[PDB]
């Protein structure tokens, strides 16, 4: 759809700093998933018996999450000699996923 | 009779109400300035610097006031501030910080000697 | 008027029966949670300098769930004098809570 | 073919979708029930009890289900809960807790012996 409140990918930047070495802070363009899933979340009671072990409730809930991502590297510029490397997932797509898969 | 209103939408309601062409970059029409401003929309969207949109507008549609013969643009410090956060994002896209926004061509700070708009240090 | 989309308690009657043994079913009033929480869900990458990465993302997601409930027990008469205890929960209130918290 | 939809607006989207007249108070038409419900609008507005609106609807347009011959109303405990918070406000206006909502004419709690809707203890 085209609903701006849907579960989709958003782009943002952040400043990254290594906490253990003295390095220049680094700007990095990142992506996140955010939105509202179309599926109503819900929860009902289950009935247990002596021979039927069941959880108190059966639940469903959809969350906006990364569907596909990709490892991405971040070379820092540090004390004049060295280069440290951060990594993180660059999100490529988002989807609505069951809360507890 | 000295200042014109701001006709560029993305530069309205930012702290001043009128401007004057030509701007600090050479454009003689707001329409030309608006067009070039659009090239910055993605960068602005990314949240690169909360000051970016204001800084660009202050350059492309500088503050005009009836009380003096020159336009009021950004101070060099705001430029550097924005640049340090924004240049790296541009480089990720294979672009340079444009020469037209060379921070060293702005007054270094707001005083009587030269009026320029500063922004927060943080 | 009340928003039919909010997280709320719905009421319904259903039958309590043993899914196998053969028994005297019993009619019972139940409640369930259903609706859309107002908080948007999201997921962000975490940046790591350390080995590899650990949990790649940090996320928040709200699910419509039972907040309080009454623990009920009842007895069915099954084939033969035998009586079987069934347990279930009567939901009293639903709220929006984090998926994984 | 046993239950009718709820045509009273202030009693829609509260947890059940159909009802059946006559209600627990005697009305044979939802239209009559709606009219009398309106007499409670101020009390509801005041935030007297978060359960008030639901409790009243459960009495004036009781839950109907195709699976049994009786309507489902509130349990006595919800009535008392609402009453204890709401009666005093009524008295401030020189009104009594109506006899039609006598809490003692509701089942005392939800079990197989008698279906009634409970609410939160707090
Ligand atoms: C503009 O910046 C470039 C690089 O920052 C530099 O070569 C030049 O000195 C600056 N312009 C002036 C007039 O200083
Ligand atoms: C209704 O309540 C009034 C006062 O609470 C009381 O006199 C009466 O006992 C109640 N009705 C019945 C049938 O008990
Ligand atoms: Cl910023
Ligand atoms: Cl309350």
């Amino acid at each position: 759809d085209s609903d701006p409140r849907r579960c989709m990918r958003h782009h943002y930047v952040d400043s990254i700093s290594h906490p253990l070495y003295k390095c220049s802070s680094k700007m990095v363009l990142l992506a996140r998933c955010e939105g509202h899933c179309s599926q109503a979340s819900r929860s009902e009671p289950l009935v247990s018996f002596s021979t039927v072990l069941k959880q108190p409730f059966r639940s469903s809930c959809h969350c906006c999450r990364p569907q596909t991502s990709k490892l991405k590297a971040l070379r820092l510029r540090c004390s004049g000699g060295m280069r440290l490397t951060a990594t993180y997932r660059y999100i490529l797509s988002c989807h609505c996923e069951e809360c507890n898969s | 009779r000295r200042c014109d209103p701001i006709r560029i939408s993305m530069c309205q309601n930012l702290g001043y109400n009128v401007t004057k062409m030509p701007n600090l970059v050479g454009h003689e029409l707001q329409t030309d300035a608006e067009l070039q401003l659009t090239t910055f929309t993605p960068l602005i969207q990314y949240g690169c610097s909360s000051q970016l949109q204001f800084f660009l507008c202050s350059v492309y549609v500088p503050m005009c006031t009836e009380k003096i013969n020159i336009p009021i643009g950004p101070c060099g410090g705001m430029c550097l501030s924005v640049k340090r956060r924004c240049e790296p994002v541009l480089k990720e896209f294979g672009f340079a910080w444009p020469e037209s926004l060379n921070c060293s061509k702005f007054p270094p700070q707001n005083d009587h000697n030269h009026m320029c708009m500063e922004g927060p240090g943080d």
